[PDB]
């Protein structure tokens, strides 16, 4: 069926209105990603899927059975189904890179020591950084601390794995290899990708039903050029450079003529 | 869920779900139970494997890294596709032979 | 606005309580909430070693340096009446029963009351903190709880340490700089402290502190704003009010026991 | 004839030599570009050619005399030349968005301060932030917060200016409006911009002489077109995805049989 | 590994006593390198605003507290001795001649001392300091030299409010709950307190390490790396400058009793 | 450097480079001293100017907020290229009389 389906939730910040009767439905194989302005909290969308929020209402069909609606001990089993990857890695200072790829599987799992070490260095060897099974998190440049921490995600083969804005602030070189090992991991192992980065450029090659969020709603969904052609003003807006819309340029001035002479 | 028999004399079999609840057991009731025999050169077909993950990938290289210690040679045969998959997507290709 | 400066007094004064209730809200759910799967007794070690251990050096030499000034203080002072001989008393009363777990509060609070504070703000601002309900292991009980655990039983230790180094650096000064009789030293000491009275009163004093400066040292880190300005206020925030708790809770638990 | 010209630059902070031997030739009224690998140095080339860091030897040629060979007092009249724009702002938390974009008036000029509004005035009707003229930087949102940063960079009407990654982590419609505005300043006032960012497809959008900046050398220079069939195998790898290349993509692991059997 | 640790304290070793060099040049040019253009009176005040006038907040009260447990603490120390009239020549000796300058260090290290490094290191990371530099504002003589200005001329009037408000919380509480005479306690206070050799002491002995708490508050931040180097170099300063305050105390005290 | 002249008849002629040097100046010497010998109609000829930055447009735009508080309408004639673009970018092309 669906991987992740969102039917009529919603969620707010202390009455901030982040999201209202919003809806998303992520097909399963496919590497859908979601996108807005600066302040749309697309974040706040990702962290909702993976039960680190909790909605204010509605319910959050992940893999099956709704997240919201289980016991801890039913809720921290789902766990397993699914990682994430938050940008600048989100990297453990107090564990080694081994410990810190190790981690989820000295969580959920009980395997013998020398096991975990044959699974994270498999794991390591897929994401390519593997020599740096040593080092510590500070060492690591900003490039490779994140390809560690999607060693750490595809830990325990989960179903679906989210990413928070992965391709952002790196030069052509690191993101390509990071865009090529979402590739290989969803085409591969056959499992979900949800990538949530605003950069439309990059991700509009790597996005299968690409949606769009912003001003606390569901603004449009579908394949990348079917959303090149929306047709929505706000939309393609967002989708074109085209500064000045929906989304104004200026601020709300009083008047040129007034501030400049009066 | 899955088991380990028809060892210790030739071709040892795997079972279905090598899920990471079977890693474990399956592994020590495979490890040394089966292994230490020194019978002949182990064949470990999988055949009846359903479904598995990286788990079963460990446990088919657990297998390995013993028999490189016990002197005799193993090698897998009719490995699943999915596990293959899941191989594949390591630069693990010739590492586990077959 | 006047009106509306009075409406933002109000607010930043409601908020202060909230904050509070939040707080006692968030220290209830780390110290007794759950058993956590990745929650070990490693984790009550390393923060025992990065609240107490690194903070030994700090602590020492403040006692060293507090220790030689309480004396060659006194000295002054009894000069004047003339029971010098008497000098070992007084260090070991103030530097035992107020100075000493006074001042290692207000500096525990500036080492581990900061690094504590901008370490897990940090965490909380790269996502590290977060990263960890992914996973399912609760920060709570295990960013914060061994963090709540090892301010707790090293803060005490730590205020030991530094009476004992206290005493002995002012009798280095009295002794050795100043020249006093080392066995009076010692026996005025030890005839006029009253251990249940003084020295067990200064380690109650020093534990309702260190219960209360890594309570308001850790939580202000768990909930700064994620950024790197709301953490560099937040590791002001908590030294501000580590330090001021510090002396007011001394002021209440020593009228509750001259 | 060329704006800016780097007469043989190297530089290296405590050995380092994290520049040797760089000579570039800037164009005047191009919006040109350089970029590179992460940490390859471009944020230092930018303080560079701005005289906010000493060169180890060379010379940095600019509109006429060389900077780091004059008096303070000529080089602080030298600086009446160029504005940069630093990512994330580098506003001043402290004034108003007012006195901020006023601030490089303040300081060269002794104008009444009722001419000075006029400046500020039009130079941010301009960038279009005319109207948050009275907030404060604390408030201004993460975007905005960029082209209050412009607005101060374009007074004094500079002839060049220096962006440090620009378009890099931000909604393409606030890239939108950025690249509009540096695109705008070079067309209609007619002066150079320097852009340093690792976006390459932005980047070789806008920029006409882009030139490479890799571990410590120039890496070659010329028109985008250009440098996309250079087969330079390094440029070659960095001005397209291709993950693996001169740039290793493994880090130097002991062997994949070794550390998994051994 | 043995050498590599011994490499590496050495190391150390050279930086610290190689750190003390680079703050001092860098005082030195903060303080009297030239004038830049952009600089002024203004900027005085606004960073004393923000060094003593938020920092008031917490050593009045810090004071009242401090004051406070120092008379109902002596007092019970000295019902065994007979003369608990001397309370008011305690609150006003102890509070005066070595814990209130002290403890006024302590404290402004912690609110000023490290909210000033903060301040000033998250310019460093922001890029605003090196984005003064092109502006052509000297950013030492316009960011940190006020900052430096506003710390040596408000540690010490933050001391002496610290002192006021202990002395006077140890009389309200010498009177009201400990009962003893108002008269004899303002009497033996104003007697035996000895103008030039405690008053004139803790005025400089504030000083002291008002300049050097300032000078290791600011440097500390002008001298940081990203958020985790700032969130480091802020705890750094506060254990530097408490222990320049209890050290620079024990040097000053032992050259005048 | 810079000049201002021809007054109580309108052509309010201007100089050549306009900079910060020249910038007040002229906004003096044209603020009060001219504006107050003026008629009606106040016609300003920005026509030798060299070259001129955007104080150049401040100063023209100084001219209006004191005409207005002296009452006399006017518009400027022969504008530069430069202060042209000058204007263009910030789109106050309109506020400029011309
Ligand atoms: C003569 C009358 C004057 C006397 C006045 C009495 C003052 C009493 C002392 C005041 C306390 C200072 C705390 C300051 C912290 C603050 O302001 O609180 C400020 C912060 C919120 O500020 P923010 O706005 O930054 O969020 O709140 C917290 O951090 C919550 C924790 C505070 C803990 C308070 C102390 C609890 C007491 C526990 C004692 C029991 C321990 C026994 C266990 C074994
Ligand atoms: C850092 C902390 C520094 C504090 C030390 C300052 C010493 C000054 C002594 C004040 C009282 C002087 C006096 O009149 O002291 C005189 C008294 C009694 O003399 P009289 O009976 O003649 O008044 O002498 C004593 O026996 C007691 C001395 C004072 C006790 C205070 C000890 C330090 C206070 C620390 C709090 C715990
Ligand atoms: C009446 C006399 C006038 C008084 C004159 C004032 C003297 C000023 C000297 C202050 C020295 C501090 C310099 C600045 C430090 C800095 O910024 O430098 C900071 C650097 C930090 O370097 P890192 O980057 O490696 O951390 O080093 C320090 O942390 C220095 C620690 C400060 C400790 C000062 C204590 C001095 C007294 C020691 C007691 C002696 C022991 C003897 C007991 C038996």
């Amino acid at each position: 069926a669906y991987a992740v389906e969102l039917k009529g939730l919603t969620f707010k910040r202390g009455s901030r209105a982040i999201f209202d009767n919003i809806d998303v439905r992520i097909p399963r194989g496919k590497v859908t990603g979601i996108m807005g302005p600066s302040g749309c909290g697309k974040t706040t969308l990702l962290r909702l899927i993976a039960s680190q929020l909790r909605p204010s209402k509605g319910e959050v069909w992940v893999n099956g059975q709704n997240l919201p609606q289980l016991s801890r001990g039913d809720l921290f089993d789902m766990r397993k189904q699914f990682g994430v990857l938050f940008q600048s890695g989100a990297l453990f200072t107090d564990l080694d890179v081994f410990e810190n790829v190790a981690f989820p599987l000295r969580v959920h799992t009980q395997l013998p020591e020398e096991m975990i070490r044959d699974i994270v260095l498999m794991k390591l060897q897929a994401v390519g950084l593997r020599g740096a099974v040593e080092l510590m998190p500070d060492e690591l440049s900003g490039g490779m601390k994140r390809r560690v921490a999607l060693a750490r995600a595809i830990a325990l083969d989960p179903q679906i794995l989210l990413y928070d804005e992965p391709f952002v602030g790196q030069d052509p070189i690191a993101m390509g290899v990071l865009v090529r090992l979402i590739r290989l991991l969803n085409d591969a192992l056959g499992i979900t990708s949800i990538v949530v980065s605003h950069d439309l450029a990059e991700t509009a090659s790597i996005a299968d039903y690409i949606y769009i969020v912003g001003d606390g709603r569901v603004l449009g969904h579908g394949t990348p050029d079917v959303l090149k052609e929306t047709d929505d003003p706000r939309i393609r807006q967002f989708v074109k450079g085209i500064p000045d819309g929906p989304v104004p340029f200026h601020y709300p001035a009083r008047d040129y003529r007034a501030d400049l002479l009066g | 869920q899955a088991s380990l028999r028809e060892g210790a004399a030739g071709e040892l079999q795997l079972a279905g779900v090598l899920d990471y609840s079977s890693g474990p057991a399956l592994r020590e009731q495979g490890g040394r139970l089966i292994r230490a025999s020194q019978a002949a050169e182990l064949v470990v077909d999988c055949s009846a494997v359903e479904r598995s993950s990286s788990v079963g990938i460990s446990l088919l290289l657990a297998f390995i890294r013993d028999a490189r210690k016990a002197g005799k040679v193993l090698s897998v045969r009719a490995l699943p596709d999915d596990m293959r998959e899941i191989a594949k997507v390591s630069s693990l290709l010739e590492i586990l032979p077959l | 606005s006047p009106l509306e400066r009075i409406r933002l007094f109000g607010r930043a004064g409601l908020d202060v309580v909230a904050a509070l209730g939040r707080s006692t809200l968030f220290l209830g759910h780390a110290l007794l909430g759950r058993r956590t799967p990745g929650t070990g007794l490693h984790l009550l070690v390393k923060q025992l070693y990065s609240v107490g251990v690194l903070s030994l050096a700090i602590i020492v030499v403040s006692g060293l340096f507090i220790g030689m000034v309480l004396a060659l203080q006194g000295y002054n002072i009894l000069i004047s009446y003339g029971s010098e001989q008497a000098v070992g008393q007084m260090v070991a009363l103030t530097l035992l029963r107020e100075l000493g777990p006074v001042v290692t509060g207000l500096l525990f609070a500036g080492r581990a009351g900061s690094a504590l504070t901008a370490e897990i703000g940090n965490m909380k601002a790269t996502e590290q903190l977060s990263s960890l309900e992914m996973i399912g292991v609760d920060p709570l009980k295990y960013i914060v709880a061994p963090r709540l655990w090892a301010g707790f039983i090293s803060m005490p230790l730590l205020a030991a340490i530094f009476s004992v180094v206290g005493i002995w650096g002012g009798a280095m000064v009295a002794v050795d700089w100043l020249g006093v009789y080392e066995g009076s030293f010692w026996a005025n000491m030890q005839n006029s402290v009253q251990f249940t009275e003084d020295v067990l009163n200064g380690v109650i004093k020093s534990i309702v502190f260190a219960f209360v400066v890594t309570w308001i040292a850790v939580y202000q880190g768990y909930d700064c704003e994620p950024t790197s300005e709301g953490i560099s206020r937040a590791t002001t925030r908590t030294v501000v009010y580590a330090s001021l708790a510090v002396l007011g809770l001394d002021f209440i638990l020593t009228a509750l026991m001259f």
